């Protein structure tokens, strides 16, 4: 019985790993007064700098596209979104809502500037980035144009959130 | 050897303290008691307070009477006594009981929570047959030959 | 709806108990207008 | 009810008798906030944003502005309710019992209700003040055979992830040595920004005592007692320090903040003792009543109360 | 991601089932308008005659004892029932409140008519039965009294039901 309370335990934790705002109850009110550093979470969703003319499309999606890459996979349902980059690229995943199991994405037409998953901390300032085939983005044949503002943060044993411009696809 | 002491007190009791102030031998009844609880009581022979009881017999002129004794005769526990009336409140082996009971002058340290109990022929409890005793505390010595301990009763074995 | 009030009557139990609940409140707000450190 | 509930009537008139608990010292007036339920759990919903990047300046024509986020955190309180029975006289049965000095039975230890139920609760209260402070209910002196109790109920002694510090036992006696220790906990402390507010001590007895001895060669006009205030000024922002006595702990400091912000208290409405309608009457003279409690609904903020243990080994 | 939710999945019936009242959201209503056989459940606490003047006491239990016989384990810590039978049976668990974690149990000089759990479906009428090491009820060293009504009643793998009358010790 214990047993089997601590298996699903660890069994819920990673599953709460993978998802955007994970309801917990805690026993105590964590305190964080420094207004600085309050930004770098995974359910700070949107952008950094957000445009009122910004073009949002809502899909449903395949596993957790959570601020990664998205592209259309076609299948009788309709098409969805799955997490993934290459020259399959379509947009970025800003938003979710797993009740309605629908992801907010940005297309690539439209460009965004904020935080996303990156595949590790080798990533610096002023640097090239792609899109892996896990829509995580990797240091660099790069068809899109992303640069990193910042360093690689971690957050999880595997959450790299990284601060990056997308603007497009090159030539 | 009274549910009262016989002697008064030179001083007043000081009601400040909350904590160990229940292992008095004026504690009469059971720790836990249940409103559903079966309870007689008998003409008392002797002082069988906080003791096992069984059923003495007389010449026949007098009705029987109850008296400190354990083994095969064990018929209950007495918890009560009035003593302007000698009436002894007895609570019958068939039925629960958790209290404090007297216990045996003899090994009285090797008694730990979690140990068997039996009585004995005076009505004392000690570590071990036949009847379901267990002690559920260590033994508290209010006097020099007088120990009492927390102890739960529920009943014969086989 | 407290006990210190002599005029008040319950009528039930369970208005008994809300009169206990609030005159323990009245206390506890007095004895903290009347604390002083 | 009056008119038919002679028990009702005796607690109406003796209540007034039952003096305030101990523990109302303990906290502000903001920081205590009844709640009416009597077990079960709440939960609570703290709303904070936060900035998500550098503002933007208002020139000439733009449409991109910066972005000012949102979280939440909820934290679950459990209650509990427990009773206790006693006995006492049949009313009609007052009559052949009372004396010329008093009331009841004295070779057997029988109370009219009224006195039986004044001195229960007064039991009862002692007994809250003990979890309030400490966390744990025990009716042994020696603290053991406690009992079990459910998680999300924690005082202000248990509290987890709050900073503790053990002084060894060979400087038991050497005040500069727990001084040294108190210094520690207060660095570690974080109050954010609600460090502006007054801060509340409670020590035992014996600790109560040596700090009253002339501050530490030795020196004059000044006690340990005010190097300890002065200390706790340092942190605070030079506001008011209260320090208490209680017999309750032994060998133990606690520090806590009296900001409602970050420690607050929301207890039951019905946690104080309360009569049982319940009743159980035979045909002799003995009855029994029921006494009601509720127990929890203590919250704290993380790392805001500094615990200092002195080891007496 | 969907590896994870399936483990989750086999967790939580795992734990829900030693459970007396899983909580379990159902898409659609089951029907059960016929009056009989609605009893056999393994949610159906007390027992099936219950009289006014039984003996009810409440204590702490570690593990799941629910519908077993308990015995008294002392531990610091007040003491608790925990499932298990032999010569140190002291009751039988006939409720139990997982919010406070606190069972209810008759105590054995108190006599009971009700459902409990057996060994296994090797159980019939007017059999004489024993509470083993797990407080489980298998059929016949029987130091108390228990005599099967019915026979084992499956609801689950290892889930049997068997309506037993325990009334005291033997000699």
């Amino acid at each position: 019985t214990t047993q089997l309370v601590k298996e699903y335990q660890e069994k819920r934790s990673k599953l709460e790993k993978f998802m955007k705002n994970p309801q917990h109850d805690a026993s105590l009110l964590s305190n964080s007064n420094e207004f600085r550093d309050k930004n770098v979470e995974f359910f700070a969703s949107g952008g950094t700098r957000t445009s009122k003319f910004d073009k949002l499309e809502n899909h449903p999606f395949l596993g957790y596209p959570y601020k990664r890459g998205v592209k259309r996979v076609i299948q009788h349902y309709e098409p969805h979104v799955e997490a993934g980059g290459g020259e399959d690229l379509y947009g970025i995943c800003i938003d979710i809502d797993e009740f309605s199991k629908t992801a907010t994405i940005v297309p690539i037409t439209n460009n965004f500037e904020g935080y996303l998953v990156a595949k590790d901390s080798t990533v610096k300032v002023k640097d090239k980035l792609i899109f892996n085939k896990d829509g995580a983005l990797e240091k660099v044949k790069a068809t899109i144009n992303a640069t990193a503002l910042t360093d690689a943060k971690q957050i999880s044993n595997e959450v790299y959130l990284v601060k990056v411009a997308v603007f497009g696809n090159k030539a | 050897l009274m549910k009262n002491p016989q002697q008064d007190s030179g001083l007043l009791s000081n009601s400040i303290d909350f904590r160990d102030q229940n292992l008095i031998f004026s504690n009469s009844g059971g720790v836990c008691t249940s409103s559903k609880d079966k309870i007689e009581n008998y003409p008392a022979k002797g002082y069988p307070y906080k003791r096992g009881v069984k059923l003495s017999f007389g010449d026949g002129t007098t009705e029987l009477e109850v008296e400190a004794g354990g083994g095969d005769d064990l018929y209950g526990v007495c918890s009560d006594i009035d003593e302007f009336s000698g009436m002894a409140t007895v609570i019958p082996i068939t039925n629960n009981f958790t209290g404090y009971l007297t216990l045996k002058k003899d090994g009285q340290n090797g008694v730990n929570p979690g140990d068997k109990l039996n009585f004995n022929q005076h009505g004392e409890l000690e570590k071990v047959k036949s009847v379901n005793a267990i002690a559920l505390s260590k033994a508290h010595k209010l006097t020099e030959d007088l120990f009492i301990v927390l102890a739960s009763v529920f009943g014969n074995r086989a | 709806a407290s006990l210190l009030d002599s005029n008040f009557v319950p009528i039930n139990f369970t208005e008994f108990v809300q009169a206990i609940s609030n005159t323990y409140k009245q206390r506890r707000i007095q004895f903290y207008e009347n604390l002083k450190r | 009810l009056f008119d038919e509930n002679y028990y009702a009537k005796a607690v109406a008139n003796i209540i007034g008798e039952v003096k305030d608990p101990i523990m109302y010292k303990w906290f502000s007036p903001d920081q205590i906030e009844d709640v009416d339920l009597q077990m079960g759990y709440q939960k609570t919903v703290k709303w904070d944003a936060f900035l998500n990047a550098n503002p933007t300046t208002i020139a000439n024509e733009v449409n991109t502005i910066s972005t000012i986020g949102f979280s939440s955190e909820v934290v679950r309180l459990n209650y509990l309710k427990l009773q206790y029975k006693f006995r006492h006289l049949k009313q009609t049965s007052e009559k052949f019992y009372t004396s010329d000095s008093y009331i009841g039975d004295i070779n057997n230890n029988l109370l009219p209700f009224a006195q039986a139920y004044k001195l229960a609760s007064s039991e009862i209260i002692k007994l809250i003040n003990h979890f309030v402070l400490t966390g744990t209910v025990s009716i042994q002196k020696d603290g053991k055979n406690q009992k079990r109790l459910l998680p999300n109920m924690y005082g202000l002694l248990n509290m987890p992830e709050q900073i503790k510090e053990e002084v060894a036992s060979g400087d038991k006696d050497k005040m500069d040595k727990i001084f040294e220790k108190i210094e520690a906990g207060l660095s570690k402390l974080e109050l954010g920004d609600e460090f502006s507010t007054p801060m509340m001590v409670i020590v035992d007895p014996a600790t109560s005592l040596k700090l009253v001895k002339p501050y530490a060669a030795a020196s004059s006009c000044e006690k340990w007692e005010d190097v300890l205030i002065q200390t706790i000024k340092a942190i605070n922002n030079r506001e008011d320090v209260y320090i208490e006595t209680s017999n309750l702990l032994k060998h133990k400091i606690l520090i806590y903040p009296l900001n409602s912000e970050l420690i607050k208290f929301k207890p039951s409405k019905y946690m104080l003792p309360t009569p049982n309608e319940q009743v159980d009457k035979d045909s002799t003279d003995v009855a029994h009543s029921y006494i009601d409690f509720v127990l929890g609904g203590l919250l704290a903020t993380r790392k805001t109360i500094l615990q200092v243990n002195i080891k007496q080994s």
